[PDB]
């Protein structure tokens, strides 16, 4: 019943104590029951004292003050936080990891329990509390539905951070969305006391968590792609079109990248040209096995045939990225935004080089 | 969240 | 009972399509045309021989019993017999 | 128009709150009409054909 | 074979379907011969939607019915993990565990009320984390994970109930601010159709799988938190109840309706469970306890009363039950004792694969014998008419 | 192949085999309730068309017909040319299928320019053509001539106005060439006699105003009800015979001028039927009726600048109505409304000038905004008999 | 890969039912033993693909990646979707 309260926003714990109540309560009605048994005099005088007895043994503390004097105490000694949880906004939360994921979050979720008895004892009728449930209440009022949306966020933060966190240089891309993410913290976070931004600093601590999920399984999504293409070599290879679709992936991978809240070239450029070559690596294994399977008196022609065709196909040896891999050069320009070409000459340059090669392998002598 | 985060605890001190 | 064969034969309570035969599938009785049936009794047969040689390649030790493949609702079984083989693809639901 | 042939079924809400269901769409598909308004207007009558 | 690149060209989830047509694929190729009141044979829990934690909710299914999403709001006991559950019960031989499950972006209350889908889902969590789970997951976790920012306040999902046809299923689940997320049929990514409601005096109906009025109207009767309990009217486009319902003396979470019947008027009343045992008969916004039902156990957190019969209805137990009652012979007379698994308050619901039984949403987002097969209607318009007539007749509270 | 079950008769080891097979697929499911399946259960036919810019550079696609008097050969007459310094402008042209030809088969060229034209009764080989000068030019290829063979006088014998509707009433025995200006006035001629008029009068209003034709169509049959509407509508039904001329009656429901009409008939004239649709500027296409002034609803063909309609009379329950952007829109009474039966948006974006529906038939040529010969087909849809549901769909329109 | 789905309508072990296999017969959805899956996928496609003939004749829906070879003891099943076959080490239950 608590767990319905709690997958419905109520009192967990001081719906407890008033859960005891209620079944007390219905103890009460089952002696009012018996009562009913009986006329409507005092000739029911038998067992009626006992009926009470037993209800109120075994539910000593259901409707009495006991509960309400158990949640003022625990107020009044520290449970003022917990429905009180204004510092979920620029203040004390000890976030990071191995990488530095940290961001304003919270985990009220914890102490929901606590917090939704402060709250119903301070809110739903007026019980036995102290003023620290009123500072819990006022402070609830400044950042309540942000520390539980921050709390269900961060919960989905680290676990779309783990994925994130598979690979170590999605922690290194991810650093530069996480800037972002501070640099709005900073924004909130920026003048020297604020007496009048902390709700701004909470719902963007909220959407900070959220977007720490959001952002994680993105970035993850970027850089563990760029790795997954880059790794992927079971399609189609044996041809330029492997390292063309490698070079023209870094292309879009450093346009992708940009697309997304990051001020720095380094993790785009490390993706794209590790997803280059080591697509085009993995496509090149493939393909230099396919390569050897496809494109591996006039009578003294013995010279030209002994060392013939050994080469058939040898122009693809980039010291295995060099990041323009292409046997010649494009033409120029004079000034635009164009920072992502790896190798535009990727199309002609080696194809006539290796044509050459095959041709010449075939033709040593004539 | 590197410059950013430096900037934050600097302007909060 | 030749009518008796041809309903138990292919005309049971739930199969796609089910099947009875005397030796190295050779069924007259079914529900369907005897050129087709001899076809379908035929592959029977030739199923459970070759279902007996890659059984035991599967499992030293085994031969041909049943082709029980699942389905929808279905479950065909194309088994195999003494001297015969019935390819009755029956169904579970 | 379909709507609008059952016109002697405007007795209850239930039929006013079919309309306030489909406002949106009403709206935006008229949105549609008149934008097409603005295309063939545009493209006056010298310029199209 | 020795290879790397399948999960080197495949590092994606996306065979949720797939893998559920696997199982059941599995289970048609294992079952078969060999040549040589509740039934609850087993209960069909999702022990992978939430490790441990009763459904929230359920929202029934239409397209392939019965395949409701029972939204289990896990316990708050995880540092850095989202709990919730989005999943699919396999109770057609009543076995011990579900057919698909999916957990969500926090503890999910009441998911994502979408309509007639056989795989999609969304754990519509209790502080609006929804997330995109499918009806048949095959990942324990959701299958995608939604944002949980600022917007989707602490406000949690809490009456759940299919309401819509085939050609434009939708279902609705009342939040706890109110937000009576009407969403249509493939209506999974978050609260868009979620229509506000707001009373004077006790604004959060802490419901667990609310049910339709008197009648199966589109307003969702949500159980208060402190009894009295309000609702959600979706009728349309033009509807609000700002209700204070009997049937709620204290902790409910839960308010199902007995609707009309081909024997009977409407019937406007509903035996709703109170947490003090204080289950008395209203519809939506009545606030007039027309009849009780039987005995409860605890605090309240649901109630069944049944619309197959005028004369049956059924308030609910501490032990994950519906104590049914029905009124063929008698007023107020008990009908029979249906559960859900576990021994905890669980709340939540569906129906049955043919009907005429409820396939309770319990300890695992499961399918349990809340068979309602002792409360269809009986073959006689006498009995039901003055059934509604002895309701109508002690409607007053 | 051995005993082709001739053992079926009184053995047991195959009873036995049919029987356990029997039971086995009778009981297949023993999970002894039902399995869990996871809630899952596990219209163009377009003809040889024409395009040849000898003349039809920038020369609109006139009139179109197809040879009625012959077997279906269409021939569609132009317009002026933007490229001709020397050149003739009225270059009627011919584009018979029969020829298996790819660019136009007969060239007609006239100085005029030519804005109506027609074949010849009994006559393979005379072209006629009413053009804006007034006259009408008269060709003939049995002699050898693009140029038109005889030139009707200008004067008040022939039109003093632009002739734009030109074409027979009569029959073989009484054939009477009808042409009608924008003068108000009818001219009818002979074979031969292109000095003497047979029938030449005029068809005026009380008041002033300038009658001015708009695709004024002949009557259906040679009822002598002819329609002539105008730039502000005015449907100006009138008859021919007898003392009926000038203006009988009118009827006005928009006020853009109908540049396409078409007086049909039922399936066979069961009826009357004279509720003859438009196309107008406005985008009106209503099914006018000429003693019931304003009959029943306009289907107009919105999302388009509304061109022409026309079609063919056996079984006139398949009709298009097409736009400014190439829309062909045909459609049958009994079952649609305002969406169509089979037809679809004209290739790109032409303006159609024409639609001609095939002589008890289904091909319709195409005429657009330059010499753009488009001759589509449907083949699916065949003239059904028993159009009893087209009949009682008029008698429903007769109720409200 | 398959937890939820699997784990629901599978939530023991024993027997593996209907797991896809990738194309190369690598594990593409499976956690039993992928050695005894692709040894009786294989002599079990074989003798599927004969059972298939005998299966297609009574019910058309055959091939040699949907079948399952039962005996009164065990049954071999390889027969899933477009993945692979599947694979089963367990009688009909």
């Amino acid at each position: 019943a608590c767990k319905m309260s709690h997958v419905r926003d109520l009192p967990p714990v001081s719906g407890s104590i008033i859960w005891a109540k209620q079944i007390d309560r219905q103890l009460t009605a089952y002696m009012k029951r018996v009562e009913d048994v009986l006329g409507k005099g005092w000739e029911n005088h038998v067992e009626g004292q006992k009926l009470k007895q037993d209800g109120d043994s075994f539910r000593m503390k259901l409707n009495t003050q006991e509960i309400f004097d158990d949640w003022a105490r625990k107020v009044q000694q520290r449970n003022l936080g917990v429905s009180g949880r204004i510092f979920t906004i620029e203040s004390t939360r000890v976030r990071g990891r191995t990488g530095n994921v940290l961001k304003l979050k919270v985990n009220f979720l914890p102490e929901i329990i606590t917090l939704s008895k402060e709250v119903r004892n301070l809110k739903w009728l007026g019980f036995r509390v102290p003023l620290a449930i009123v500072n819990k209440a006022h402070q609830a009022n400044q950042l309540y539905p942000f520390a539980i949306s921050l709390i269900e966020s961060v919960r989905t933060y680290e676990r779309t951070c783990e994925k994130v966190e598979e690979r170590n240089t999605i922690s290194l891309l991810v650093a530069g969305l996480k800037k972002e993410v501070q640099a709005l913290i900073a924004e909130g976070i920026a003048l020297v006391w604020e007496s009048y931004k902390l709700d701004p600093y909470v719902q963007r601590l909220a959407e900070t968590v959220f977007n720490f999920q959001e952002k994680v399984d993105d970035l993850l999504i970027i850089e563990e792609k760029i790795d997954l293409e880059v790794r992927s070599l079971e399609t189609c290879m044996y041809d330029h079109k492997t390292f063309s679709e490698i070079l023209n992936r870094v292309q879009k991978a450093v346009d992708d990248l940009n697309l997304h809240s990051y001020s720095n070239l380094p993790i785009w450029v490390n993706k794209l040209d590790m997803e280059i070559e080591r697509i085009l690596g993995v496509r090149l294994q493939a393909g230099l096995r396919a390569w050897t399977q496809v494109l591996l008196q006039e009578m003294f022609a013995w010279k030209m045939v002994v060392l013939s065709l050994p080469r058939i196909q040898s122009q693809r040896y980039q010291v295995g990225v060099h990041y323009e891999l292409t046997e010649e050069e494009k033409f120029y320009r004079n000034a635009l935004t164009r920072m992502p070409d790896g190798p535009v000459a990727l199309e002609e340059s080696y194809s006539a080089v290796m044509g050459i090669v095959s041709e010449v392998e075939q033709y040593v002598k004539v | 969240v590197f410059l950013m985060k430096q900037q934050s605890l600097l302007a909060k001190q | 009972e030749v009518e008796e064969t041809l309903k138990r034969l292919q005309s049971q309570k739930g199969v796609q399509g089910i099947i009875v035969v005397n030796t190295e599938g050779i069924p007259i009785k079914s529900t369907m045309d005897n050129p087709t049936t001899t076809q379908y009794a035929s592959l029977m047969h030739s199923f459970i021989l070759k279902a007996r040689s890659t059984v035991r390649d599967i499992d030293p030790q085994n031969d041909l019993t049943f082709l029980r493949i699942r389905s929808k609702k279905n479950e065909i079984m194309v088994a195999p017999d003494k001297d015969y083989f019935l390819i009755v693809i029956q169904n579970p639901t | 128009r379909i709507f609008s042939r059952f016109n002697a079924l405007f007795v209850r809400p239930h039929i006013r709150g079919a309309i306030r269901e489909y406002q949106t769409q009403l709206i935006q598909r008229v949105k549609d009409d008149i934008e097409s308004l603005h295309d063939k207007f545009k493209v006056q009558y010298p310029q199209s054909q | 074979l020795t290879e790397e690149e399948k999960q080197q060209i495949l590092h994606s989830e996306e065979f949720l379907s797939f893998f559920d047509h696997s199982t059941r694929i599995v289970e048609r190729a294992l079952s078969e011969q060999i040549n040589i009141k509740l039934s609850l044979n087993r209960q069909f829990f999702d022990e992978r939607w939430s490790k441990h934690r009763v459904v929230s909710c359920l929202d029934w299914s239409s397209q392939y019915p019965e395949l409701l999403v029972a939204s289990y709001n896990n316990n708050e006991d995880a540092p850095h993990e989202p709990d919730g559950v989005a999943l699919v019960w396999n109770m057609k031989y009543k076995k011990t565990t579900p057919e698909y499950v999916f957990h969500c972006q926090s503890a999910v209350m009441s998911a994502t009320f979408a309509k007639f889908h056989p795989n999609l889902v969304v754990g519509g969590t209790y502080s609006g984390q929804i997330v995109l789970w499918d009806n048949r997951s095959n990942k324990r976790t959701p299958v995608q994970r939604t944002p949980l920012s600022a917007a989707a306040h602490t406000h949690p999902v809490y009456c759940v109930n299919v309401v819509g046809t085939q050609n434009a299923h939708n279902l609705i689940s009342i939040s706890t601010d109110g937000k009576i997320c009407s969403w249509s049929l493939d209506m999974l990514s978050h609260p868009q159709d979620s229509m506000e409601l707001v009373h004077k005096q006790s604004k959060a109906v802490a419901v667990t799988s609310m049910s339709f009025p008197v009648g199966d109207v589109n307003n969702f009767v949500v159980g208060s938190e402190e009894g009295s309990v309000y609702t959600a009217c979706r009728h349309g486009s033009k509807a609000g109840i700002s209700e204070m319902f009997e049937g709620h003396q204290g902790p409910i979470t839960g308010i199902h309706c007995h609707a009309a019947v081909g024997a009977v008027d409407f019937s406007h009343l509903f035996v709703t469970s109170s947490f003090d045992w204080t289950v008395k008969l209203w519809s939506t916004k009545n606030n007039k306890p027309l009849y009780s039902f039987e005995d409860n156990a605890g605090y309240v957190y649901d109630v069944m009363w049944s619309p197959t019969h005028p004369a049956l209805f059924a308030c609910v137990d501490g032990m994950g039950r519906l104590d049914l009652w029905n009124l063929n012979n008698d007023t107020e007379v008990p009908t029979a004792s249906i559960s859900v698994e576990g021994n905890p308050a669980l709340n939540r619901v569906r129906w049955t694969h043919s009907g005429r039984e409820i396939a309770v949403g319990d300890s695992e987002g499961q399918i349990v014998i809340y068979d309602v097969g002792e409360q269809i209607a009986v073959p006689r318009n006498d009995e039901w008419a003055r059934f509604g007539r002895t309701l109508a007749e002690i409607n007053a509270n």
